């Protein structure tokens, strides 16, 4: 008869999942009466977001889904092609990349979507998304590879009007090429055409999320911007071409090592820098412990350090399947916790601000992959071994 | 009228009683809304590039009883205009604002009511110091521009205040910190453009929780356009303002959004048609309240002229809001008005 | 040589015909001057319409298309493919589903589309549209089928970035599968993707315009929201997940039967009904004269009534070929006549406001179908046997 | 395996090239300070442009693209799809079709598109565009052909949501059938589907500008609009259904033969003509120097007379190698100079407003082509054998 993308639907869409998600957030305080012709210028706000997800690990029930839908979420849930429902918990997520791994609560017969080989791909090749467009179901729409970046971001036209960035992209044999994404961060929504994650990254970020609590991707940990800004101009810098230094973080290696906002970095292990962008990008192939010596400018000067793991992809109430910020440290030398909190539920059992784990309740948390596992298998009697660099101390 | 012209000085006494009723539903606008205003403006010839001038309008209520008395001055100012050079004026005037606004305020009774009086510098005022530039130097005519300052009007003296007082304060729904603002319009033949700016300080007791739109200074930015020739006329104009418009007795709104369009015609016979529309539409308002229409309207009147001493009116104000918490709360009224006038000028 | 869509557009054109409606409605007198700073809150306006619509009886000259291009037409002309042009006659039309059907004025040579059958429809199939986007003429797109909403409205990609909603959705092989709508209302226009009436449904709601004079869709005659409008809050309601009775519209079985504004309906013969939206398209499964009890909620209030046809769907100046509001009433029980207007061409005939006509101008007239089928044969005396309950009048 | 368009863009990327343009423009003076709540109502600007190009003769280097690209272009950079840079110059612009050619300067091993015969389309036939949506690169989409205007723009669903109208539109076997254009002048970006000049025009029009300097397009000179305008009401106009005369243009053959502004035009050569539209489409499929007898309105007014070529195309700086607005004069009868600016480089060398140049430096200019022709083979001596209209001098 004729030509159908259902055949291979049918085979494709027991993988794929609808998302629901409820959570809050940090609102700020309305100031009353509210004048619509006076442009001006805390509390916890319950807002419900949704997404879709492919199951990528049949037996684990492991789920992988867009960051900006499970972020903040206090409760996951999950439903099925079928119809079936389950319950989730955030296992990963990495802001940079906008992707997300979640696993499914007590998983009976699931079915997961096979990868592809995402360096296979070429930019007349067929592709097909999967998403949930507008609430109101599982829409699948097609087209083909528009651009393939070449970090590798694939560009397709299978993207949808005025749509939030769905999820799943596949090609003709309902293999998982790519996850559909969203590049207009705090917002979800296109600019006009689809980009997503390659499959063979996603396959990458995600055995991390399991293996090791997070993604190891170290950061400079500087923060600044294009040498345009209005601080850029406001300061008047000399020699405009090159990554804005507008301020060193704290605790940082970059704020350790030495380094001091101003400076506009000119190279990276001897490679011109000539954008934060260039930077940004440059910094995110090289995972933690790394040493990357770079050219500063304030009239002439340089030097060279070691990185550690980002602040950005961090976990929270996951590590332990009971309830209340860590992530980890160096390589395999505990979890490092950092910021705690107001609420102080996890502050309040002992736990400072640069507290490590090496001790998994008894006995060794290289990391929160190991430290998670433990506090899954005996939920019984937990005493934290933490040393937050001399204190060594027990907790429950 | 002009009541004395002799040796350089000149003196017009004005006025107005317009004899006026209002028909509504709400009881709180119904009935008669008789009024007068009295005016005078004064000019004296220096020299021959220097002139000296005044101005004193006032309103006195004719809807009350004779144990009463409401009345209020619009505007009072002294000012000094040098030819081919500009002005300058100080007292309770209009805001530079209006300058642009004022182009669709034309309605026969209603209209002009995106904003207020006191309503920082977007309408009339105290302390408004104007400087004003006609024609650039005399050499381009029809382009005018204006900056005015405004000077802190605080809380009232001797009423146990520690911070805040000025001598003549108020209300904090009519306070103001210091403010300054400008305009610019072009006029070429029968058009129009405008815009105007206003950033002004707000009080301590403006920004309390007692009113919704707290923030440390009130914001307005202006565009219009204009249309006057061949007995039409055509205007528009659009504000944005960041805690600068009312919310009725709310406070004010965190972002507004106003547009106001007019359409007249004059018939030879001496009647005017005037169709207009007004919103104010409120956002992120506070309490819940999140949008919300401030005001809207279409408004639909004629006015006739016997001549330029006597005139008669009908405003039919359609009045598109409705009836929910939010307008009962600020006090905004969404019933439909008629009025009739009838005015004796001079 | 390579393959192309081409092929079977040419079997399919000949049925896509072109509309021109005009029309004239009422809209408010202008306020002067304008102030477009000034943000506020009868007269016959004409208006011109443009869209497609698809011959669905080359016979008699039937031609499907959407009920927002032929609302309010005065006149409506189409322009067939080949360029040939016609008159046309509003036979029916269907608010809800937004559907219209209309006859071309004396057919010469025209070509129908066959119907295709929408239960077999899968999501990878293939999709292609035809309408007139922005006026300019006959466009055609093509896709796939997107979501089979499982109302089944159809949802393809195969839509247009900010055209009106065009007309028929067709499959590989040149069948209808469904009239493509605007679901924005008094609008046109589409959100992102595209929404079609399914072909079967459009079949059955358009045969019953045919043989009845409009669809039988029986009406609880009540009017309201959800439970979060500024009056359920401003009227306080208690227990909320159900639809809010804001109105209890008139003459009405709601009305007759027993209710007032106010109770939340939260069943319907024994289901949960936990939205207005649940309700209107429950109540939108049942034909005139069905019986459907529901449970309301005042303090703990519930009865049992018998609907009949609803409003929207009516009739005009389309009955009697002639020129001058009816529509159908209970079961084979003549012609109901309903709200007459101020210029009274029809009043003026001694026809109230609740005047019915089982009289054919001599026959039987249990419909409007009927009715109409003898004020078009016999066009020269006319007698209608009108009787609005007990005057049974017989005006000219 | 699947089916694919890889195979084929392979054969096809190498002949779509990137354009950098670099160019300057007058804007009007800012008036500060800057008032945002006061809507009112000469310096050049630099500004940057990009967009794509096809190469449509490797020998010669010829690339096609969008006037609205290069328009304006003081500096025209070409990057290859191998990464290959090189410089291009102007040699044609025509803004009614929006069709530019340009030429890259030092070619060297190039593809060259094989342009297919637009008027073998047919609507549901496959089409993929090539282009540089948001300046990120080379991004390729697929669709069919929407509709074959029948002048023939081509219209495709193969655009992009809110992106610059790219370039290259080439049917399934690699093969030019159009170029990718913007309708929404002086903007580009689409109205929601995509219209391309169709590769049978492109042909013509790019020919035109190779061995003539310009296109042969004549016009009649008048300028004005329809008959709705705020002119046709303020100056009340009797009969309106034609052309309102705005203004003649001065120089022109309007102005020349005869017609003042006011009269609407009726008819051209017996044929009605309702709208200014239907006057310019028809004016242009007329070239230079023909005759054209048309029936003005003012009482009953009528004139014949014969057109001059157009002034939106014209040349510039590229007429001479080295650096500096002349155009075609009738047949091959040199080439006349028009308006000269305020820098003066050109008027300084003894050119002033109507100086037509038949002598090649020495030999015979009927054209521009020929011109600069002979300014680009001998750049050693020149003397410009000029004459305008009496005065035969010979500059340098």
């Amino acid at each position: 008869q004729m030509p159908s993308l259902a055949p291979m639907l049918e085979k494709v869409m027991p993988s794929v999942v609808s998302i629901n998600v409820e959570g809050s957030t940090t609102v700020n305080t309305p100031r009353m009466p509210r004048n619509f012709q006076q442009f001006f210028g805390g509390q916890q706000q319950k807002f419900m977001a949704l997404g879709s997800g492919v199951i990528i690990d049949a037996d684990k029930g492991y789920v992988v889904t867009n960051n900006h839908v499970v972020d903040n979420a206090t409760v996951i849930k999950v439903q099925l092609s079928d119809g079936r429902k389950f319950d989730a918990k955030m296992v990963g997520k990495d802001p940079r990349s906008d992707i997300a791994l979640i696993q499914i609560q007590n998983p009976k017969n699931l079915t997961a979507i096979k990868m592809a080989d995402s360096d296979a791909l070429r930019v007349g090749d067929y592709t097909v998304a999967i998403g949930n467009p507008f609430g109101l179901g599982e829409t699948v729409t097609s087209g083909i590879v528009s651009a393939l970046g070449r970090e590798n971001f694939i560009q397709t036209d299978a993207a949808i009007n005025r749509g939030n960035s769905g999820g799943a992209l596949v090609n003709l044999n309902g293999e998982l090429i790519g996850i559909n994404t969203a590049i207009l961060a705090p917002d979800g929504g296109n600019i006009g055409i689809g980009f997503a994650i390659p499959s063979n990254m996603v396959k990458n970020l995600t055995s991390q999320m399991v293996e090791y609590g997070q993604v190891k991707r170290g950061e400079l940990g500087i923060m600044g911007t294009e040498l345009n800004s209005e601080l850029a101009k406001a300061m008047k810098v000399d020699a405009q071409r090159g990554a804005f230094v507008s301020q060193v973080l704290p605790n940082s290696s970059a704020a350790k090592a030495g380094i001091k906002a101003g400076d506009v970095i000119t190279s990276l292990n001897g490679k011109p820098i000539s954008s934060f962008a260039a930077l940004r990008a440059q910094v995110g192939t090289m995972p933690v412990g790394s040493k990357l010596t770079l050219g500063l400018l304030r009239d002439g000067k340089q030097v060279n350090v070691n990185l550690e793991l980002q602040q950005s992809s961090q976990n929270q109430v996951d590590s332990s399947s009971i309830f209340n910020e860590m992530s980890n440290k160096g390589k395999d030398q505990g979890v490092v916790v950092n910021n705690v909190k107001t609420g102080t539920p996890a502050a309040q059992i002992g736990l400072k601000k640069g507290d490590v784990i090496i001790g998994a309740n008894q006995q060794a948390v290289k990391n929160i992959a190991e430290l998670r596992k433990v506090l899954d298998s005996k939920p019984s009697v937990l005493a934290l071994n933490i040393q937050r660099g001399d204190s060594t101390i027990y907790l429950l | 009228a002009e009541v004395y012209n002799k040796d350089g000085n000149k003196l017009d006494l004005y006025g107005k009683v317009d004899g006026l009723h209002y028909f509504s539903d709400n009881k709180d606008v119904d009935g008669d809304q008789t009024y007068m205003r009295l005016g005078f403006k004064g000019e004296t010839q220096v020299t021959d590039q220097l002139t000296g001038y005044g101005q004193w309008e006032y309103q006195i209520q004719g809807n009350s009883a004779e144990n009463e008395n409401n009345s209020w001055t619009r505007v009072a100012f002294a000012g000094l205009k040098f030819q081919d050079v500009g002005s300058f004026d100080y007292g309770r005037n209009y805001g530079v604002v209006y300058d642009v606004t004022s182009w669709t305020d034309v309605l026969p009774e209603f209209g002009g009511d995106t904003y207020g009086s006191d309503n920082f510098m977007q309408q009339r005022g105290n302390g408004f110091a104007t400087y004003r530039n006609t024609d650039f130097f005399g050499l381009v005519d029809g382009l005018n521009f204006a900056v005015q300052y405004q000077g802190k009007n605080g809380n009232p003296s001797g009423e146990g205040f520690t911070s805040g007082v000025t001598n003549n304060g108020r209300d904090a729904l009519r306070q103001n910190g210091d403010g300054v603002g400008g305009s610019i319009t072009y006029d070429y033949e029968g058009f129009g453009i405008g815009g105007a700016i206003s950033s002004s300080k707000r009080t301590d007791a403006q920004n309390t929780a007692a009113y919704i739109g707290n923030g440390d200074r009130a914001e307005t930015y202006t565009g219009g356009l204009k249309y006057d020739a061949n007995n039409i006329y055509l205007a528009a104009q659009y504000t944005q303002t960041y805690n600068a418009t009312r919310v009725g007795s709310l406070g004010w709104a965190n972002k507004a959004q106003n547009f106001e369009a007019v359409a007249q015609y004059q018939f030879d016979f001496g009647l005017r048609p005037s169709l207009a529309y007004l919103q104010s539409k409120g956002k992120n308002l506070g309490r819940g309240y999140d949008d919300e229409d401030i005001l809207k309207y279409v408004d639909v009147g004629a006015t006739y002229y016997f001549n330029k001493n006597m005139s008669t009116y009908v405003d039919y104000k359609i009045n598109l809001l409705d009836d929910n918490q939010f307008t009962r709360d600020a006090g905004i009224n969404t019933d439909n008005i008629v009025a009739l006038g009838l005015v004796y000028q001079f």
